[PDB]
């Protein structure tokens, strides 16, 4: 998932190395960054970002600080 | 893979020909359905249905509430 | 060859060789047609995205083009950090380009100047 | 070729690996129309039309409801 997504002045972008970054669209200043592993896809919805990796581990993070809300890995 | 969100559910398809609905609140499994083949596209949600296109060339629609297969084509 | 776009009843379509065209959505009549070669192909890959009287297209030669929707002439052309394989995203007067070598760049819609560059790969 | 389905006006559109396009009724899975024409690689939908592009960058406009070709340009 390499096309950047923009919601409310904030850019969410995924690097190949599983780095997920939230930036201010105007300045490019990083609001938050999470170092993850093997993230294949993500989506922004309401107050959360939902991610999954190749291991079918699914996470939710806050849209504000990229803070982990929950993790599901027993799929 | 692929992940989508609708109606209090996170939907995800897997290579293992499984589709999961987790609750957006806590990530607990709402439901789990075996599909006709490798689910290698984002699930697409519309009118209470979760559409799954498989590598198998099948197209299935699963009920949003319980995950039951409503129809299968191709 | 690339992803086509639709804006104000006009279909904008491009191919890898560099052919870009704008067609009336009602009858398919060609409003304009233009080539971004060169002979030597332009290798268009990222696009097409339409916004602000501009058609934005990225290429494998690390270029981002802005064409005028009016006549298909090149409004601007910007050297980016790596291959522009994704669809440009437009927001708040900025064109966002994710390059194949992990850079995220925001370019001005007006003149294509890179306003900022972030290394997404960087260990942090 | 993008394999993920698109839903517009209760109509599902699915492109297969071979460039075959199918339009199905969303509720029943009932096939409305199929075009096994060309190597279509991409499409975009608006109000009543779907615009297909092929490998040669040819563009065809079809009606969503009937799959009727309104025009083609090359
Ligand atoms: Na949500």
């Amino acid at each position: 998932d390499t096309t950047p997504v923009v919601v409310n002045g904030v850019v969410f972008a995924l690097a190949y190395n599983g780095n997920l970054t939230a930036l201010d669209l105007r300045s490019g200043q990083i609001m938050w960054k999470r170092e993850l592993g093997s993230v294949n896809d993500f989506i922004v919805d309401g107050n959360r970002i939902y991610l999954v990796d190749q291991n079918d581990r699914v996470m939710a993070l806050t849209i504000d600080g990229g803070v982990t809300l929950w993790t599901q890995s027993d799929l | 893979g692929g992940v989508t969100v609708s109606g209090g559910h996170v939907y995800i398809g897997s290579e293992k020909a499984q589709v999961y609905a987790l609750n957006t609140s806590d990530g607990t499994v709402a439901w789990q359905t075996k599909v006709a083949g490798e689910a290698l596209s984002r699930p697409v949600v519309s009118d209470g249905l979760v559409l799954i296109h498989t590598s198998n060339g099948q197209l299935q629609a699963l009920n949003e509430a319980d995950g039951a297969v409503k129809w299968t084509v191709n | 060859n690339l992803h086509p776009a639709l804006a104000d009843n006009v279909v904008y379509a491009a191919d890898r060789a560099g052919l870009v065209k704008a067609l009336n959505a009602d009858d398919g009549k060609e409003i304009w047609s233009v080539s971004l070669a060169e002979k030597e192909p332009a290798l268009l890959s990222g696009g097409v995205t339409v916004s602000g009287g501009h058609v934005y297209i990225g290429s494998e030669k690390a270029q981002v083009y802005a064409l005028n929707t009016s006549d298909g002439t090149v409004a601007w052309q910007t050297k980016v950090a790596g291959e522009a394989l994704s669809r440009p995203v437009v927001s708040d007067g900025l064109v966002l380009i994710h390059t194949s070598n992990g850079q995220l760049q925001a370019l001005n819609e007006a003149d294509g100047a890179v306003k900022w560059t972030v290394n997404l790969d960087m260990p942090s």
